[PDB]
C-alpha cells in the first residue's frame, strides 16, 4: 500500500501549490488594474512608481511560471505513482507536454517593462491577456474540495461510476446554493467587462468613456434593454457589448429554470391542500343541495296557494339553484380527477401490497 | 317517429361506437371496452348502475330506442334528471335508498338559512305519499317537478 | 321526442343568425375604416360621401341590432324546450337581461351623423369602439363547428364530463393547427393595431404619424426591440404601444412551448437512434480490444528483443490505448443506462406478460 | 388544557395588533407622500400645512412604534405558554431581541420637523425609508388567513409534518388567484416604481421628470423594450431603472410557467380528442381503399378494352391512390401510437384488475 | 433481385448528381458577391470585367440548369424500378412535373448580361434571387449521409415505420451536435443577413450603409437589444431586420431548452448526491443530539446548586438546541422523502422481483 | 447472383442483428428480443404471422436467402405490396380469409362516388376465378398486378 | 371543561375527518385511509405505534378526549415532546427500548466538545433512578424537564 | 502497516457504510442494499461476481483488509486491471473463460490494421504457458504487464 500514501502525499502537495498559484495570479491582475489606472489618472509626473509596479507584475508572474512547472511536476510524478512506473520518460505523452508549453505562454503575457495617458496598442493587449489567467480557478476549486481524496465519496462513485471532475463538482454548486453563486456571479462580470469596455473606449478630451458610463451601458446591455443614451463606439467596444448581449441572454435562459423549480408546491403540501379543498367542496356541496329543496318547497307550496306571482318567482330560483349545484359538483369531479391521477403511483404499491397478502 | 331521418341516420353511427359487434344492442363488456379507452377505470357494480338507469324493458341491455331517450337527455345543456338525482344522493348519506326524517332535519336546519324543525314535520308528511314514513326517490322527483 | 326535433331546428336557426350578424359587424367595421381614412385623404370636398357612407353605418348597425335580439329570442326559446317551461317570464333571467342590454350598447356605438380633416374628439372613440363588435367571433365560430350538434361528439362527452364550449374549441383549432392560427393572428394584429395607433396619431402638417411609421412601429415594439426612430408621442398612442408590449411578451411565451414540442424526438425514432448508437459503440470496443494487444505484442517484441527506445515508444502507445478503451467504454454504458431508463415501462408490461403464465 | 385557550386567546389578540400596525403604517406612507407632493407643488406659501402634515406622521409612527411592541409583547407571552414558562427572562432570546431592536428602528425613520421647492438631501431618503414599513404585510396576511388556527388544517398539516408559514400560504393564494394577483401586483409596482423614480428625477425649470415621464419609462424598461425617448439622469435613477429591469426578467420567468399551464388540454378532453380522430381516420381510411378499387376495376376494364390512353390516365391514379392510402395509414398508427403510450396507466391498473381475479 | 443492385447504381448516381449541382450553385452565389462588390467599388474602370463575371455567371447557372435535369431524370428512372414500370409516361406525374418547372425557373434567376456604381433595380433583386439556391443544401445532406442506403438502418426502420427522411437527419445532427451547428449556423447567417442589408441599403455619398454598419446592426437586432445607434433606412431594409428579429425571437426559444437539458444532473449522478447528503445529515442529527444532553446535564447540574443565574443561562441554551435539532430533522426527512419519490421506479421492479419469488 | 459481393458483405452485418446466436436462421423468440428491445410489445400470433409473411420453405424459420427477398422490398420508398395487402385487411372486417359479396357491395356503394349496385355483380363475377363465391386474397393482388 | 364551546365546535369536525363512521371511536383502519389519501404508505407496526402513543385508557383506540390531548400538543410551535422523543431514538442504535452505558459513552464523548468519561459515570448513575444500570425512556424526559 | 493513521481512520466510516451491522464484514445482502439505495438493480450472480474478485481468502465475504486492496485500486484515476479485464471479456464471446485460437484470429485481423494470420500462430505460441493451446486469462495479464 505505499501507492497510497504516496498518492494523498502528492495530492496535498498539489492542493498547495494550486492555492499558491491563484494567490500569485490574482496579484498579477490586481497590480495590472493598478497600472492601467495610475497611467490615466497620473500621466507622466509618476513614472517611478509605474516602471516599480511592471517590475513588481515581471516578478509575480516569474513566480507563477515557477509554480505552474512544479504543479505538473507532481502530477506527472502522481501518474507513474499509479501505474507502477519508474522511468519518466514513458509518462510524459505529446499532449501533456503541449498542455504544458500552451499553459506556460497564457500565463507568461504581462507588460513588461521595456524602458500622454493612453495606453500603448500594445501593452494594451498584453494587460487584457492577463485575464486568461483564470483558468487557474476550476483547478483550485477541484483540488481544495475534498470529494478527489474523501475515501467514502470515492468508493460510492465507484460503485456508480461517476468519474468526479470539474463539471461535477459546479453541479454540487448550482445545486446546493443557486442563490450566492448566480448573484456573486453576475456582480463579478458586471465589473470585470465594465473595466474591460472602459480600457476599450477612453476619451482624454471629454471624459465620456469611463466605468461611469460602462456600469450603465453593460448591465443595459445585459438585461436587453439598450436604450441609447451611451453607445460604443470603437470596434473592442462592439465586440466586448455583443459578448454581454449573448451571456446575458443565456443567463436568461439559466434563470427562467432556476425560477421555475421555486414556485411550485413541495410534494407532501399539495396533498394537503387538495386534501383541504376536497372538505371544503363537500361544504358547499351540502349547502347547495339544501338551497334546492328550500326553493322547490316555496314553490309547491305557493304551487297549492295558487299565488302565482310567487310561484314565477321561485320557479326562476329553483332554476338558478340547480344551475349553481352543477357547477359546484363539476368543480369537485375536477379536482377528485386531479386527486385519482396524483396518487397512482401509491395506488401501484398499495396494489402491490394488497399482492403481498398471497403467499399463504 | 316525430324524429326527423336524417337524425335518426346520424345516431346510429353514434349508436354503432358501443354495439362493435353489430349484434343490435349494448352490454356491459362493450360498455366498459369503451370507457377504458377513454381512461378511467369503472367497477362492475358501477357499470351495472349506469345500464340500470336507462334500461327500459328490464332486460339488461340497451336496444336503441332506449338509447335514444338516453341521447334526448343528454344533447341538452343542463340535464335536469341528473342534477336532482345526485341532489338526492348527497342526502342520503346512509345509502338505503330512502331520506328518514333524521338525515332530512339534519341537512335542512343547520346549513341554509335557519330553518325551523317545525318546518320539516310538514315537509315529511306532504312528502310521504304512500305513508311510509320517510321520502323515497319517487316522491322527492314529483315534488320538485310540481 | 319533440323536444329533440325542435333542439335542432333552433340550433340551426342560430346558427344562421350568428353568420349573419357577424356578416353585418364586419361590414360595419369596413364602412368605419373607409369614412376615417377618406376624411383625412378627402378633407371636405366630398362631404356628400362621408354623409353616405355615415348614414350605411347607421342601416348596418341598425339590422345587427335587430339580429341581436333574433338570436336572443331563439336563445330563450330553446332553454323553454330544454326544461318544458311554458311561460316565457319563467325562463328570462336577470343576469341574462343585463347581458341583453349590455350586448345591444355595444353594438350600438358608431358616428352617426349629426348633420379640417381630422376626426372629432367623440367621432374617433365611437369609431374605435365599432372594434368591439367582435365577441360576435366566438360565438359564430362555436355555432359553425359541428361539435355543439354531432351526436356521436355529445354522447362521449357526456361519457366523460368535458362541456364543449369556447375554451374547448380554441384548443381544438390550436392543438390541430399551431401555424395557421399563430400566423393569420399576428398578421391580424400588427395591421389592426397599426390602423388604431396610426388614428392615435395622425400630423396633419409633416405627414409623420401615418401607416407608414407605425407598420415599423409595433413589430418593433412586439418584438421587443424599441430602436427609438419611432416613437409615439400622444397618451393614446402610449397606452396601445404598452398593450403591444404585454403582448408581445404572452405571445413569446405562448411560443416558447411550441417551439419545445417540434424539436424533440419522435418516441418510435429514439429507439431507432439507440439502438443504431448501440451497435456503433460496440464495433468502436472492438477496434479498441484489438489497438490494445496491438501495442502490447509489439511492447512484448521489443522487450525480448531489448530494442529500449521502441520499448519506450510503445509502452507510451500502450497506455494512450488503455485511456482510450476507458473513454469508449463509457460512452458505452451511458447510453446502455439511458436505454435501461427509458423502456422501463414496456419492462413492467413484459413482467406483468411473464406473471400472466401463472394461472396453470 | 389551560395552555390551549391562552392560545387562542393571544392568537386573536395578536390579529387584531397585526392589523393596526398595517393601518398606521399604511397611513404613514400616505402622508409621506402627500408631504412629498405639497412641496413640490405648493413651494412655501404653505409652510402651516407642511408643519402639520409632518407632527402628524410623527404621531402616526409614534403609535406603530408602539404597537409593534404590543405585538412582541404578546409573542413572547406565547412562547412562555407554549413551553410552560414562568420567568420571562428564560423566553427572551438574543437574536430575538435584536430583531426586536432592527424593527423598531425601521419603523422609527420619518422626516420628522426639525422647524425652493426640492425636498433635502435627508429628508428625502428619511422619507423613501417609509416604504421599509411593508414588512408588516406578511406578518397580517399570515395572521388574518384562518390557517395559523383552524384545527382541521393543523391536524392534517401535522401528520403530513408541512409546517404552515409564510411561504406556503403566498403558494396558497398564488395558486388559487394566479390572475388577481399578478395583475394587481404589477398594477402596484407601476405606481410605486413610478412614484420613486419621479422622486429621484426632478427638474425645476423644465418639469421633465415627474409620473408623466416615469409612468411611460417604467412600463417600457419592465418589458425591456427601452426605446430611449425618456432616459434616467441622476445616479438614484440608473439604480431604480436597473432594479426595474431585474424585476421584469423574473416575472417574465414567472408568467413563462403561468402561460405553459393554461393552454395545455385537460386530462379528460385530450381522451376525447384522440377517441375522435381515432374515428375520424378509419372513416378516411374507408374511403381511400374504395379509391384503390375504383382506379384499378377500371383500370383492369381499359386493360381488356385496350383503351391504352385510358390505361396510362388509370394507372397513374392507382398509384397516386395507393400513395395517399400509405400516408393516411402512417397518421393512423402515429395517432394510435399516442393513444397506446398515455394510457398506459390504466393498463397497470387494468392488469392488476385482472391479476385481482387469481385468489380462488 | 435485379430490382435492387440498379437501385444501388442509382443512387450513388443521384448522390453524385448531387453534389455536383451544389458545387455550380455555391459557384454562382459567390461570383454574385463579387459582381456586386467589384461594381460598388469599382465603378465603370472595369466594365471588361463586370461582363467576363456576368457571362461566367450564366455558364454556372446553365451547368446547373443542366444537372438538375439529369437528377430527376435519375429519381423517374429510379422510380420505375420500385414498382416495375416500363413506359415512363405512366411514371412522370403532374405535380412532379410541376415540381420540376418551378425547380428550373427558381435556379434560373442570375443577372445575365444584356450589354454610377449602384445596382440596377432588377439585376440587385435577380442577384438576390441566387440565395434560392439554397433548397440544394438537404437534398445533397440527405443523400451523402449514409442513412438512406445503409442496409441495417432501412431494416431497424422498417421494424418501426419511422421513414427517413429530411426531418429525421436534421434532428440527427441536432442531437449529436447541438454546439457545431448552432454556433456555425449563426455565424452564417449573422454574415448572409449581413450582406443582404448591406445590399438593400448603400449610400455613395457617405459611406453610412456598409457592411461595418450591418455586422453591428444585426446582431443588436438578433439579441434583442436595438440601440438606435445604427437604424436600417429603406423599406427593404426594415423589411430584413424584421425577419432577423423574428429568427432571433426563434433561436431564443431554441436555445432556452438545450440550457435547460444541460445543467441538469445526471441520473446516476443525483444518487450519489443523495446518498451523501443523507450521511452528513446523519451526522449532523447525531452532533445535535449530543448538544442537547450537553445543555440538559449542565442545566441540572446547576440546578441542584441552585446557581440560579447559570440554570437561566442554560436553559436557553436547551430551548435553542431543541430548536436547531428540530430543523436538522426537518431537512433530513424532506431528503428522505426526495429518495423514497425517486427510486420508486426501481421499487416497482424489485416488488416484481420478490413476486418472482412465487413460482414454487 | 444478381447481386454484387459488397451489398452482400453489407447484408450480413444486417442478418446479424437478429441472427443473433449465429446459428444460420431467425426464430421468433430472436425477432422478439430485437421487437421489444425497439420498445413494442408483440404477441406471439403477431410474431408467428410476420414470420410467416416472408418463410417461403415453410420450415417455421428464416435464414438469409428469404431474408433478401425481405429485405427487396423494404428498401424502397413505397412498398406497394403491403400497401395492397392491408388495403385488403380494411374491407375484411370479419377476418375469415374472404371478401363476401356483402362486405363488397357494402363499402364500394356507400363510400367512393356513388357507384351502382350492378357494377359489383360484374365485379364479383370477374373476380372470383375459382369460382368460390367470394374474392380471394390471390385474386385480389391478379386484379392490383393486371 | 377549561376549553370553551366554539372550540370544542370546531375541533368535533377534525375528529370527523378521521372518525368516517360516526362510531364515536378512531381505528388503525380508519388513519391508515387518511394517511393513504394523503400520499404515503405507512406499515402495520407504524400505524399501531401512532396509536399508541396517546392512547390513555388502553383500549387500542381512540376517542375525542384522547383526541384532544394529541391536538393540545400538534397545535402549538414546537412540539417540545417529539423532539426529545426521538432524540432518544437518535441514541438507541439497537432499538431495545434502553439506553446502554456503551451508547452514551460512545456519543457523548466523540461528538459534542470534548467530553470526559468521567462525568459520563456520575451522569449514568444520577439518571438511573431505578437503579436499572441503563437509562430508560421514563428517566430520560424527567432529566429533561428537571 | 505502511499506511498512515488518519487515513486508516477515514477508512473505517468508508467500511461502515457496507457493514450496517457492525460485524466486521460485508455479504451479498448489505452490499446489494447499497446497491439497490444507489438505483440499480444486479441479479445475485452479479452481486456474487462482484464479491468474488476481491475476496483474497475464499470465505464468502469480505473483511476489511481485504476492503483496502479494493480501495487501492479504486482511488487513482485509470484502474488498470479493469481496463484490461473487460478487454478480455469483448475477445471471449462465448463466455468460456478461454481466448480459442479462432476468437483471436477472427478479432485481431479483420480489425486494427491490417495484421496477418501467420503473426497470430506465433503469438498464441507464446501466450500459451501451461500449453493449454488457447490464452486463459492469467497470460492474458502477464502479456500486459511485461
Ligand atoms: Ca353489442
Ligand atoms: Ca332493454
Ligand atoms: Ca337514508
Ligand atoms: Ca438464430
Ligand atoms: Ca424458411
Ligand atoms: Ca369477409
Ligand atoms: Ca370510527
Ligand atoms: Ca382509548
Ligand atoms: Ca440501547
Ligand atoms: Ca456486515
Ligand atoms: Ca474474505
Ligand atoms: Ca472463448
Ligand atoms: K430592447
Ligand atoms: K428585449
Ligand atoms: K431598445
Ligand atoms: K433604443
Amino acid at each position: 500500500l505505499g501507492a497510497l500514501r504516496r498518492r494523498k502525499r502528492l495530492l496535498e502537495q498539489e492542493k498547495s501549490l494550486a492555492g499558491w498559484a491563484l494567490v500569485l495570479a490574482g496579484t498579477g491582475i490586481g497590480l495590472m488594474v493598478l497600472h492601467a489606472e495610475m497611467l490615466w489618472f497620473g500621466g507622466c509626473s509618476w513614472a517611478l512608481y509605474l516602471f516599480l509596479v511592471k517590475c513588481t507584475i515581471s516578478i509575480s508572474t516569474f513566480l507563477l511560471l515557477c509554480l505552474i512547472v512544479a504543479f505538473h511536476a507532481k502530477e506527472v510524478q502522481l501518474f507513474m505513482t499509479d501505474n507502477g512506473l519508474r522511468d519518466w520518460r514513458v509518462a510524459l505523452t505529446g499532449r501533456q507536454a503541449a498542455q504544458i508549453v500552451l499553459e506556460l505562454v497564457v500565463c507568461g503575457l504581462h507588460p513588461a517593462p521595456v524602458r500622454p495617458g493612453f495606453l500603448g496598442q500594445g501593452e494594451a493587449l498584453l494587460s487584457l491577456a492577463m485575464l486568461l489567467r483564470l483558468y487557474l480557478v476550476p483547478r483550485a476549486v477541484l483540488l481544495r474540495s475534498g470529494v478527489l481524496l474523501n475515501a467514502s465519496y470515492r468508493s460510492i462513485g465507484a460503485l456508480n461510476q461517476v468519474r468526479f471532475r470539474h463539471w461535477f463538482v459546479a453541479k454540487l454548486y448550482m445545486n446546493t446554493h443557486p442563490g450566492r453563486l448566480l448573484l456573486g456571479l453576475t456582480l463579478g462580470l458586471w465589473l470585470t467587462t465594465a473595466w474591460v469596455l472602459s480600457v476599450a473606449e477612453r476619451q482624454a478630451v471629454n471624459a465620456t468613456g469611463h466605468l461611469s458610463d460602462t456600469l450603465w451601458l453593460i448591465p443595459i446591455t445585459f438585461l436587453t434593454i439598450g436604450y441609447g443614451d451611451v453607445v460604443p463606439g470603437t470596434m473592442w467596444g462592439k465586440i466586448v457589448c455583443l459578448c454581454t448581449g449573448v451571456m446575458g441572454v443565456c443567463c436568461t435562459a439559466l434563470l427562467v429554470a432556476v425560477v421555475a423549480r421555486k414556485l411550485e408546491f413541495n410534494k407532501a403540501e399539495k396533498h394537503v391542500h387538495n386534501f383541504m379543498m376536497d372538505i371544503q367542496y363537500t361544504k358547499e356541496m351540502k349547502e347547495s343541495a339544501a338551497r334546492v329543496l328550500q326553493e322547490a318547497w316555496m314553490f309547491y307550496k305557493h304551487t297549492r296557494r295558487k299565488e302565482s306571482h310567487a310561484a314565477r318567482r321561485h320557479q326562476r330560483k329553483l332554476l338558478a339553484a340547480i344551475n349553481a349545484f352543477r357547477q359546484v359538483r363539476l368543480k369537485h369531479r375536477k379536482l377528485r380527477e386531479q386527486v385519482n391521477s396524483m396518487v397512482d403511483i401509491s395506488k401501484m404499491h398499495m396494489i402491490l401490497y394488497d399482492l403481498q397478502q398471497n403467499l399463504s | 317517429d316525430q324524429l326527423t331521418e336524417e337524425q335518426i341516420a346520424e345516431f346510429k353511427e353514434a349508436f354503432s361506437l358501443f354495439d362493435k359487434d353489430g349484434d343490435g344492442t349494448i352490454t356491459t363488456k362493450e360498455l366498459g371496452t369503451v370507457m377504458r379507452s377513454l381512461g378511467q377505470n369503472p367497477t362492475e357494480a358501477e357499470l351495472q348502475d349506469m345500464i340500470n338507469e336507462v334500461d327500459a324493458d328490464g332486460n339488461g341491455t340497451i336496444d336503441f330506442p332506449e338509447f335514444l331517450t338516453m341521447m334526448a337527455r343528454k344533447m341538452k345543456d343542463t340535464d335536469s334528471e341528473e342534477e336532482i338525482r345526485e341532489a338526492f344522493r348527497v342526502f342520503d348519506k346512509d345509502g338505503n335508498g330512502y331520506i328518514s326524517a333524521a338525515e332530512l332535519r339534519h341537512v335542512m336546519t343547520n346549513l341554509g338559512e335557519k330553518l325551523t324543525d317545525e318546518e320539516v314535520d310538514e315537509m315529511i308528511r306532504e312528502a310521504d305519499i304512500d305513508g311510509d314514513g320517510q321520502v323515497n326517490y319517487e316522491e322527492f322527483v314529483q315534488m320538485m317537478t310540481a
